[PDB]
RNA sequence: CGGAGCCAGCGAGUCUAACCUUGGCCGAGAGGUCUUGGUAAUCUUGUGAAACUCCGUCGUGCUGGGGAUAGAGCAUUGUAAU
């Protein structure tokens, strides 16, 4: 891969990982499989972030908040307990951590196993209270892409923050069961019970 | 032939410019070696006042070296008072 | 004298100068090597401006790092932008302009950061 | 570390001092149990006795149980100064107590 | 191209120095080791309990290596702890003089560490040459 | 303690100087704090 | 599961007694013929991509 | 009650795909602890291949 | 919890007084001793703050979370600390 010694030497691990294609210290971002055709425009992450840990500004504009990274997303709203407020790093190694469960409980692919995390478990259509004449009765809107992307991304921190504590288990072992069960819909997760759930009130309520 | 150091310090930055721009003319026009005016960071002293407001005070500070005999220290320190 | 430029880099009131002199291929941040950063989770991110272009670009190149201020993220963006910065003012200044182009373009289409200086400020209170 | 395995041997409740101690806890937490004995106690009497805190209470010998306590009734005697007791320069005797368990 | 303390990693470095002067055994160590705490703002004593002292030490060390000169005061500022007061919260609390001064008089002893003429105490040149050494074993440790 | 108008509601105690925040703003005019911002 | 792939084509505004939900024209993606007005809740630019369940649900005005 | 706990770590984590902390305490034989320590040891015999290791959680796989 | 790494900025400082204190020794510490620097972008100061990073101890058990309450002594400011 034609080496070049320096004399503060760059290490052969960081210039074989990042001299060869591969996106990650073990991973890639040229293996993503994004299911739904609104989820395409929404999840977007192609730009190579080798520890995913940015100083994004991407909240002043709400699609500027599509193009964060879903990785870095995921990140933002594991920080989101009153424990862990202004803790991205720890995060960070949690997702690190996270994937190499993933990749040791055979899914060779840890971030389509996000993406597909992210697409199998969005609320197509919930319902919003109208005013409805006294007896406000619930009607079914169809959410966006976006939010459902957003809603996703709750349902799965709220989930794993649930499953995480109280027990001895670890915040990315639990993370990664998740993401592993609501990956592919299994109804053993948490995001996926709370999206049939929002689905079966907003079919209910049409 | 003294070596004094003249530290000049005030609040409005046209007499203070003036005042040193004085010193340069005077001590230039009859061949006195010298360092040029170095100027110190204006320094911000504010007060916290009872929401809340904010009052500010800038304050600026020249310092200028010069090599001279007593007789003209004297003159250009006894003239310079402003 | 040996061919030096020297080139600041800020991130959050931490300010990185950075001195890239005609040397051996070496790299110090504040007398300390560049494989050992402060916070062992941002290391990659100062091999960012590193191995998006290449590296026998840095063979010709000794490279200083001196740190005020800061953090320990803000630190962090601080030298892998004044690295980015000084890289592409020595191939700005000694070597042509086109391969000046070549690293700029390598760094803006990744991170602009690395060539930009930020603005993320704590804004004054509003009294 | 190396797995140490142990074919029994250890009892799961001790008693020391006529009070009773969990042997599963580490020796520090164990002896904690009883009154008048806290965290920093327990530690600094078994590194007088030189016990492996790393080792649990039921992994324990009874000698060390009896070097325990007689650093118990004997805190002033095996370097163990004025500082570290309960009851220092008392009205009744001028002396320093540490008040045990069921002492009180 | 020397192989120095300035190459190595931090706790790598105290690791491995700790081991050569446990190694060594010639300081010296009081025996309050087993008894005292490094600092007012903690509860327990350190838990490498024959060991925590040339721990404490390698530190030292390798702090001084790495500067002009040390205090007394200023190595307690370095250690210092957030302490908890039960129902106020913590508060940054400096460590112990007498653990410094034991130290520095074991390293100055063996002749590593020495009095500067600014109050200071630094490196000196035979524990800058005892200090690389034992940083390019520990580089040597990682062929 | 007010030591100039015998004033000692709202003390401005910091410095010594130990003017009442009514008076105190009598007397703005005359240190220099003033309104900027 | 009938999965309807949809497109906003024309936003029709805010409604909602909050405010909060947007009443969006839709062009059916499998199909360009169907012209649907549906109710959508969150952030919607033009030319975006909906993911429906019914293409024949119309609902008139909300409060 | 040695040759009754200690042999089931060799039975069950060759059998596991993905071995690390608390997916071996969970066997409720063992203390939170110990089974740290009979990580490293199987490190050191070879059962147990290092993935990434860190001060609170160590993700190996079995051999 | 036990170690290690040690990242800022706004301020503020003594005269006809005891301010901010660096350093060195003693003490488990509290603190004490001896001085020294600074009327200040100079010394305190690079205020080596805390949160943070890493590695070990703990192993979900009102637990090694919590620290309320209470006992014993030891020091500091204050004439006088109940």
């Amino acid at each position: 891969f034609t080496p070049v010694v320096l004399a503060t030497p760059i290490p052969e691990e960081v210039q074989q990982a990042q001299t060869e294609i591969k996106l990650f210290n073990k991973w890639s971002f040229e293996e993503v499989e994004v299911k739904d055709a609104s989820l395409v425009d929404y999840v977007q992450v192609r730009q190579p972030i080798f520890v995913a840990h940015t100083a994004g500004r991407y909240a002043n504009k709400r699609f500027r908040k599509a193009q964060c990274p879903i990785i870095e997303r995921l990140t933002n709203s594991l920080m989101m307990n009153g424990r862990n407020n202004g803790k991205k790093l720890k995060a960070v190694r949690i997702i690190k951590h996270t994937l190499d469960i993933i990749n040791v409980l055979t899914d060779q692919n840890p971030i389509q196993v996000v993406v597909d995390a992210i697409t199998n478990t969005g609320p197509r259509e919930d319902t919003t209270r109208v005013g409805g004449g006294g007896a406000a009765r619930r009607q079914a809107v169809d959410v966006s892409p976006l939010r459902r992307v957003n809603q996703a991304i709750a349902l799965l921190t709220i989930g794993a923050r649930e499953a995480a504590f109280r027990n001895i288990k670890t915040i990315a072992e639990t993370l990664a069961e998740e993401l592993i069960n609501a990956a592919k819909g299994s109804s053993t997760s948490y995001a996926i019970k709370k999206k049939d759930e929002l689905e079966r009130v907003a079919k209910s309520n049409r | 032939i003294i070596k004094i150091r003249i530290t000049l310090t005030s609040t409005k930055v046209k007499q203070l410019e003036n005042v040193s721009s004085n010193i340069v003319k005077n001590a230039e026009q009859h061949n006195l070696v010298k360092k040029g005016p170095v100027r110190l960071p204006t320094k911000v002293l504010k007060i916290s006042t009872r929401t809340w407001e904010t009052y500010e005070m800038r304050i600026h500070k020249r310092y200028i070296d010069l090599e001279a005999p007593v007789q003209i220290v004297k003159r250009i320190t006894q003239i310079t008072i402003e | 004298a040996v061919p030096s430029v020297q080139t600041f880099g800020k991130k959050k009131s931490a300010t990185a100068v950075a001195h890239v002199k005609a040397g051996k291929g070496l790299i110090k941040v504040n007398g300390s090597p560049i494989t050992l950063v402060e916070p062992e989770i941002l290391r990659f991110k100062v091999y960012e401006p590193l191995l998006l272009v290449g590296l026998d670009k840095f063979s010709n190149i000794d490279i200083r790092v001196r740190v005020t201020g800061g953090g320990h993220v803000s630190q962090v963006y601080a030298i892998r932008q004044a690295i980015a910065k000084g890289l592409v003012a020595y191939h700005q200044k000694y070597v042509d302009e086109q391969s000046k182009n070549e690293l700029k373009k390598a760094f803006t289409s990744y991170d602009r950061t690395l060539l930009i200086a930020d603005s993320r400020r704590p804004e004054p209170k509003k009294f | 570390s190396l797995v140490v395995q142990e074919q029994g041997s250890f009892q799961h409740i001790l008693r020391l001092l006529n009070t009773n101690v969990d042997g599963n806890i580490k020796i520090v937490y164990a002896l904690t149990t009883i009154k008048g004995v806290g965290r920093r106690y327990s530690n600094l009497v078994c590194k007088k006795a030189d016990v492996d805190l790393h080792k649990r209470a039921g992994e324990l010998t009874q000698e060390e149980l009896e070097r325990i306590v007689q650093i118990m009734q004997n805190p002033t005697h095996y370097k163990i100064p004025a500082w570290f007791l309960n009851r220092q320069n008392d009205i009744t005797d001028g002396k320093d107590y540490h008040t045990l368990a069921n002492n009180v | 191209p020397g192989v120095s303390v300035r190459d190595v990693a931090a706790q790598d470095f105290i690791n491995a120095y700790a081991s050569f002067l446990q190694r060594q055994g010639k300081l010296e160590v009081p025996g309050y080791v087993d008894i005292v705490k490094t600092s007012s703002g903690n509860e327990m004593p350190p838990q490498d309990a024959e060991g925590w002292f040339y721990k404490r030490a390698a530190s030292v060390a390798r702090h001084i290596y790495m500067r002009k000169q040390v205090g007394v005061g200023k190595l307690n500022k370095l250690y210092g702890g957030a302490k908890s007061r039960g129902v106020r919260p913590y508060k940054h609390i400096d460590a112990s003089g007498s653990i410094n001064r034991k130290v520095l008089q074991a390293l100055e002893k063996i002749g590593i560490v020495e009095i500067s003429p600014k109050g200071g105490r630094r490196i000196s040149e035979n524990g800058q040459r005892d200090l690389d050494r034992i940083a390019a074993q520990t580089l040597e440790e990682d062929e | 303690q007010c030591r100039v108008c015998s004033s000692h509601t709202g003390l401005i105690r910091k410095y010594g100087l130990n003017i009442c925040r009514q008076c105190f703003r009598e007397k703005a005019n005359d240190i220099g704090f003033n309104k900027f911002r | 599961t009938p999965v309807t792939l949809a497109k906003v084509i024309k936003v029709l505004g805010r409604t909602g007694s909050r405010g909060g939900v947007t009443q969006v024209r839709v062009e059916f993606l499998e199909d360009t013929s169907r012209t649907i007005v549906r109710n959508v809740k969150g952030p919607v630019r033009e030319n975006d991509i909906l993911v429906l369940m019914e293409s024949e649900r119309e609902a008139r005005r909300l409060r | 009650l040695d040759q009754e706990k200690y042999d089931r770590i060799l039975k069950e984590v060759p059998t596991y795909r993905y071995v690390s902390v608390s997916v071996l305490v969970d066997r409720l034989k063992i203390g939170g602890s110990l089974a740290r320590i009979a990580l490293r040891h199987l490190e050191k015999e070879g059962i147990i291949k290092p993935i990434s290791k860190h001060s609170k959680q160590a993700i190996y796989t079995r051999a």
